């Protein structure tokens, strides 16, 4: 999963090319899934408890 | 008694070397204070060169 | 240890040059000499700038004595202004033993030409070892549950 | 200031137990700060003049 | 400014001794404080039997009395300067003043 | 030793206090003569007013 | 037994002595006295034991 | 009576820490005095 | 004219009051910082002693 994209998405052929290794500034890791605090996957807010 | 003497003799040498550390520090004081005035009197002179 | 900026406005490489020198004072007859060390790839005719002589200080005939020589000073000699930056630990010892307070140091300045000829430093930091394989091996058969 | 700073500089080399925290350790610590204050103070009055 | 040099040089030498004297005072403190039951009391070789860089009591006193005099000499050559610049300043002022009151008239 | 520790401190705070007292005798005298000479200036600014109402 | 005394007892005299050495000098570290130098940090060091 | 040694120790501490604030209380009036007296005398001349 | 002269004369009288202030009050600060540092240092001595 990508969390924050690198700062060239406005000139990126995302209709004909996918989001590969170099387009993601940071991915989701085990630090991001804090047990107790709200988490936001794409479109949805979760409440990992 | 032999050790007693070398002790008394070392004791005396201290008295002397200490008296001389003193007459060499009280002198540092006088000379540092002398330089302090001269450096301040220096300022007074420097200001005059421009005061005129 | 001294340096002096002259000019270089007719060149394409920079607008100002720095010429590294060491200035010597002699206690034999109160004499000075200025020596320019040989830079390896500079086109300037490096060498000896001023021979051993009693260099005149002003127009009335006085020469430079060591009483007015510090670490940071901008003495001018025959039209060239030298900014001394640093001494060695013998010149310092002599100067402080006479009453002279040594000034704070300055770095050296740098000639833009010779430092832009510094050839590249051929190296690569080694890549990491935590690739797909090691992350597959040290983190196999273990997954985290999260109830949300 | 330097008299105090030095007075302490050496007391911070006493061997084992010796290295202590008695009254002296403080009055000197307080003095250094007090002196530092006087210096900052006169500095303002200089700017004022 | 030059008297300052001499005075500051005088100190450098006066300090040199003040320092050395301390080292010696400490040394003799640890020499005095030494019994037959003290901790590290070991033997030695040639100890100080001979010394190719020592000095005599007569000499030690010369070094000191000399260094002391030099400092008093510079101090006495400083009170003079400090009292020759006081007039030089009073003089300079009154002189320029006299002429200013003159130009006025 | 413990009392000589306390006594020597106790004597030293006396001379520190006695120095603090000594320059309080002279300060309040200087406050008093400041107060008294400033009466003379209220004396003055009065006397101008009514020789003027005259 | 009476030896275990000396060990510590004498291991004390040494520190007790070095104390007087690195403490009496400070009793007389006069202003403008051969030594008085500058140290920035001797007002935030307290490795007391 | 027979006042015990720890309350005897704080007797000296109380007298000693009295001296510090009391001298400082007196010292505080001083600087307040001279700041007053100067601008008091200068204002009215 | 009468106005201007006053605006000026007054401003002059003023800057000669804000200067006199600093002056006599600097005497206080200087004769304070000095005597303070003095007795504050003597404290360090008695204590170290």
């Amino acid at each position: 999963m990508p969390k924050v994209l690198v700062e060239n998405a406005k000139n990126f052929p995302r209709c004909v090319l996918e989001i590969s290794d170099k387009e993601v500034l940071e991915w989701y890791t085990a630090k991001d899934f804090i047990v107790g605090k709200p988490l936001t996957i794409l479109g949805r807010t979760f409440f990992i408890y | 008694k032999s050790q007693s003497d070398v002790n008394k003799k070392l004791e005396q040498r201290l008295e002397e070397v200490r008296f001389w550390k003193k007459e060499l520090d009280d002198k540092l004081e006088q000379l540092v204070y002398a330089t302090e005035d001269l450096l301040l009197y220096q300022t007074r002179l420097q200001k005059a060169l421009e005061s005129f | 240890d001294a340096y002096f900026q002259e000019d270089v406005p007719m060149s394409i490489e920079e607008h100002y040059r720095i010429r590294q020198v060491h200035i010597y004072y002699y206690l034999e007859d109160d004499s000075m000499s200025v020596i320019e060390p040989v830079v390896e790839n500079s086109g300037i005719p490096q060498g000896k700038l001023i021979k051993r002589q009693r260099l005149s200080k002003n127009d009335r005939g006085d020469h430079y004595h060591w009483k007015d020589l510090n670490r940071g000073i901008n003495i001018t000699i025959y039209g060239k202004t030298f900014r001394i930056v640093d001494c060695d630990k013998f010149t310092q010892v002599f100067l402080e033993s006479q009453g002279i307070e040594l000034n704070p140091p300055e770095k050296m300045a740098l000639d833009p030409y010779t430092e832009l000829r510094k050839q590249p430093l051929r190296k690569y930091v080694t890549p990491t070892d935590f690739d797909q394989l090691k992350q597959f091996l040290t983190f196999d058969k273990q997954v985290l549950r999260f109830y949300a | 200031l330097k008299v105090a700073q030095t007075r302490l500089d050496e007391r911070t080399r006493r061997p084992n137990i010796e290295l202590c925290r008695d009254m002296a350790q403080l009055r000197l610590v307080n003095e250094v700060y007090e002196v530092d204050d006087t210096i900052q103070t006169l500095q303002q009055r200089l700017r004022d003049a | 400014c030059e008297q300052i040099r001499l005075n500051r040089s005088a100190k450098y030498n006066l300090e040199k001794d003040l320092r050395d004297k301390f080292t010696a005072i400490t040394i003799d403190d640890i020499c005095f404080s030494l019994n037959n039951n003290s901790p590290n009391i070991k033997y030695s070789e040639n100890v100080v039997r001979v010394e190719p860089n020592s000095v005599s009591l007569e000499d030690w006193l010369d070094f000191s009395n000399t260094n002391v005099e030099k400092a008093d000499k510079q101090r006495n050559n400083s009170l003079t300067l400090k009292a020759l610049v006081d007039r030089i300043l009073f003089q300079t002022a009154s002189d320029l003043r006299r002429q200013c009151d003159v130009v006025d008239t | 030793r413990e009392m000589e520790k306390l006594y020597s401190e106790l004597k030293w705070q006396e001379k520190n206090t006695l120095e603090e007292i000594a320059e309080l005798h002279e300060d309040i005298r200087h406050l008093e003569e400041d107060l008294r000479r400033k009466l003379q200036n209220l004396k003055l600014c009065h006397t101008r007013l009514e020789a003027r109402t005259y | 037994a009476n030896r275990a005394a000396q060990h510590e007892l004498e291991k004390d005299l040494s520190d007790k002595q070095s104390a007087y050495r690195i403490d009496d000098k400070c009793h007389h570290l006069r202003n403008t006295s051969d030594g008085v130098s500058y140290f920035h940090g001797v007002e935030r060091v307290d490795a007391t034991v | 009576p027979r006042f015990r040694l720890p309350d005897w120790q704080t007797n000296s501490y109380l007298l000693s820490t009295n001296a510090e604030r009391q001298r400082d209380a007196s010292h505080q009036i001083r600087q307040e005095a001279r700041v007053l007296r100067n601008e008091t005398n200068n204002q009215t001349i | 004219w009468y106005r201007s002269n006053l605006t000026n004369f007054q401003e002059s009288n003023t800057s000669r009051h804000n200067s006199e202030r600093l002056r006599v009050d600097t005497s206080r600060l200087i004769q304070d910082k000095y005597q303070q540092t003095r007795k504050t240092q003597a404290d360090s001595t008695q204590n170290l002693g």
